[PDB]
């Protein structure tokens, strides 16, 4: 497949080029380990308000204070 | 007698050849060079691109402060 390649590479250099720039567009997202950080980021943007929950008696998970120690903090994005 | 004569030596030398000196660099001298631009120009986008949304985060959060008075 050498001569193949050589052959379309001296006749038609730019097909080869976007071959070449789609077939690495389509198999790198799946090969980086940095898409979970996009979903993460996408995830964590507040476009609405963070309506409260009423206090029944046994919401151990959730904080009562937005500068409480419980709740879902962001230090890696500012670490990146 | 005096006519329009070449000297006793001729003329100097006249050039009747083309004439291309091939300046430049090769090809992989130049795809290189794209390729750093590339990778530079990804590497400052990547990281402009992270403070923005960090700056659109902090924001979004002034305006979650701002809204029960509103």
């Amino acid at each position: 497949v050498a001569a193949f390649l050589k052959n379309v590479w001296a006749k038609e250099p730019v097909l080869v080029a976007s071959f070449a720039i789609a077939g690495l567009a389509v198999i790198l997202p799946t090969l980086s380990p940095y898409t979970k950080y996009s979903l993460m980021i996408n995830r964590a943007t507040p476009y609405n308000y963070p309506v409260p929950l009423r206090d029944d008696g046994n919401m151990p998970d959730v904080p009562s204070h937005p500068q409480d120690p419980q709740g879902p903090s962001l230090e890696w994005l500012k670490r990146l | 007698v005096k006519q329009d004569m070449p000297p006793v030596g001729g003329y100097g030398p006249i050039d009747y050849k083309r004439n291309l000196p091939r300046r430049g660099l090769s090809g992989y001298s130049m795809f290189a060079v794209g390729i750093g631009a590339l990778l530079f120009g990804y590497w400052s986008m990547m990281r402009w691109n992270r403070e923005r949304r960090r700056l659109q985060i902090e924001d979004f959060e002034a305006r979650i402060a701002l809204m029960p008075l509103l």
